[PDB]
């Protein structure tokens, strides 16, 4: 579970990464389709070619719910009410596909924002994204 | 089990730029903290009850250098990861009993730690190439069942 | 998450398996050490030989917290307050070692109480034991 | 990769007593219900929006019989699970993209389903012997990476 310092290190970081989203949330999905092609099965409607307006733009959407999900660090289930259904009942996204995205999100922050993500911050950030998906799988687990 | 051309050149054009010492404790200090049910195998390592200490123990310090020194044995010999970590496949099984998941977990710590040490020069393709290298050094050990 | 019918099928079953605990909770640990020797590393203080007073008796303890954990199906974190620390901070039990036990628990009920554990009941039971451990790992995740 | 004497005799002294039909839908109907992000690969299977239907579809019915009919190919040929499910190692990878965990998950459904069909005659050792057989038929498929 997140305690204050979890919830607060996960704030600290999101107070810096406020700058960029279609620049940072967007780089973790290009990292997802490249390292894990397989997850391209969820997007036949999409173009996945290096650079497109879909991974830029749906990219910019994924940061938001993680940014939003950070603003409501105590009640995230409700703060991601629609999303958890659209992912768990409708699209039916295999559980593991979250850890990879979650982990994909860590890389991009390790890319651009090194000297924030210290080991402890790493932990918090992990527990967070790692419970962001939990609340997205809610419907099946 | 197959290694496409640009992959080899890439896991090394970024390997030899690794400071085996500094990114050594880093992968290990991170793995003890963010996955602390793992500290259970390192009780013979001294005081590990704080990040400050998990970052700072001498025993952890120079076990790291060793652990990452084990990935240079993957890089140079990219066709025979079987043979290299076959003795470590045992010691990470029959001796200690370390669940496969844990490896795969250190694996990610490691793919995170250079993505911080190399910034923009560690690209999605490059990541595609290492997180893959993880999954194989990761698997070489995962064998004493199969 | 558990909804009523989850919480109620998980009652139904525990209203039958009330009969046996040092007879049923005890058979899932003999199943654990035999299928997964490795988990014998947590018990050097124990005898694990087919039949002993330890796996009978610590066995009888594990059912209880699962029976207790069933009686408080809404607030299980508190209902297993001690346990989650003694397992997550002290003994430091590897996360996966729960699913195996959890799964070990399912077998024994599939052994003795077939025509309860229907597919849906299976699901509920799964979600339950699968969240019993979650609340036991709480401290690390 | 090694098969101790009493194991072989045990996975069969209990195999030939399996009703490949009835425990066929059972392993599959259970896997669609208790792991429903898996129904995603069976959209071409018809109406699967209820246990009653997941238990009761004809397509699911006679895919089960097939799936468990695939475990009899493990039992008879206990030294060569490599060769048997090598073509299914592909189809459960390059064609569909089914994450290793899922296999290991059907594996348990299966070890549960006979533990219900055979009662006391399915003993801890016997379970030690099958949950093992799972982990290998499970692995034979897990190869098109490795
Ligand atoms: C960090 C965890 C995740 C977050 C925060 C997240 C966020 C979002 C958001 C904000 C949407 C847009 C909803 C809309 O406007 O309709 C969405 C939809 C979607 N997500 Fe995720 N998601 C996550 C995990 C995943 C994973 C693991 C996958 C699978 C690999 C996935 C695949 C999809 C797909 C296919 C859509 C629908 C796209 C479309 O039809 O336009 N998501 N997600
Ligand atoms: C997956 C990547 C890993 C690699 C490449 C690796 C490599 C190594 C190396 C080089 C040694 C030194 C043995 C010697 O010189 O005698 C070692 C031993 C050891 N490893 Fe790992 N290892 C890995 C993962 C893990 C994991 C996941 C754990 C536990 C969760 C672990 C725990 C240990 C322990 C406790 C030792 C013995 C050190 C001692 O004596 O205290 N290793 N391994
Ligand atoms: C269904 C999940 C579990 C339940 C309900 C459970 C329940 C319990 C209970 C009631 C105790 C007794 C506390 C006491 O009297 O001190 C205990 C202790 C213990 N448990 Fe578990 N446990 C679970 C999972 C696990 C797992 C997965 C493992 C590792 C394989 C494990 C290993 C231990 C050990 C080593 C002790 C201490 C025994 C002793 O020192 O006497 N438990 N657990
Ligand atoms: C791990 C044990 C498994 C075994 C032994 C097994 C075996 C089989 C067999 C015998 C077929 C028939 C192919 C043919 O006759 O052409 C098949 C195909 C298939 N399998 Fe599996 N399978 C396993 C696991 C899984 C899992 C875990 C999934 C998904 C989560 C899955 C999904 C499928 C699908 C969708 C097909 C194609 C059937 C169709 O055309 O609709 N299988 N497999």
């Amino acid at each position: 579970v997140l305690s204050a310092n979890d919830k607060s290190n996960v704030k600290a970081v999101f107070a810096k990464i406020g700058g960029q989203a279609g620049d940072l949330g967007g780089e973790a999905l290009e990292r997802l389709f490249i390292t894990y092609p397989q997850t391209k099965t969820y997007f036949p409607h999409f173009d996945l070619s290096h650079g497109s307006a879909q991974i830029k733009g749906h990219g910019k959407k994924v940061a938001e719910a993680l940014v939003e999900a950070a603003n409501h660090i105590d009640d995230i289930a409700g703060a991601l009410s629609k999303l958890s259904d659209l992912h768990a009942q409708k699209l039916r996204v295999d559980p593991v596909n979250f850890k990879l995205l979650g982990h994909c999100f860590l890389v991009v922050v390790a890319v651009h924002f090194p000297s924030l993500l210290t080991p402890e911050v790493h932990a918090s950030l992990d527990k967070f994204v790692l419970a962001v998906g939990t609340v997205l799988t809610a419907k099946y687990r | 089990v197959h290694w496409s051309a640009e992959e080899k050149q890439l896991i090394t054009s970024i390997w030899g730029k690794v400071n085996v010492a500094d990114c050594g404790a880093e992968a290990l200090a991170r793995l003890l903290i963010v996955y602390p049910w793992t500290q259970r195998f390192f009780s013979s390592f001294g005081n590990l009850s704080s990040a400050t200490a998990i970052s700072g123990n001498p025993n952890v310090k120079a076990h790291g250098k060793k652990v990452l020194t084990s990935f240079g044995d993957a890089v140079k010999n990219l066709d025979n990861i079987k043979g290299t970590f076959a003795q470590l496949s045992e010691l990470h099984c029959d001796k200690l009993h370390v669940d496969p998941e844990n490896f795969r977990l250190l694996g990610d710590i490691l793919v995170i730690i250079l993505a911080a040490h190399f910034g923009k020069d560690f690209t999605p393709e490059c990541q595609a190439a290492w997180q893959k290298l993880v999954r194989v050094v990761a698997h070489a050990l995962a064998r004493k069942y199969h």
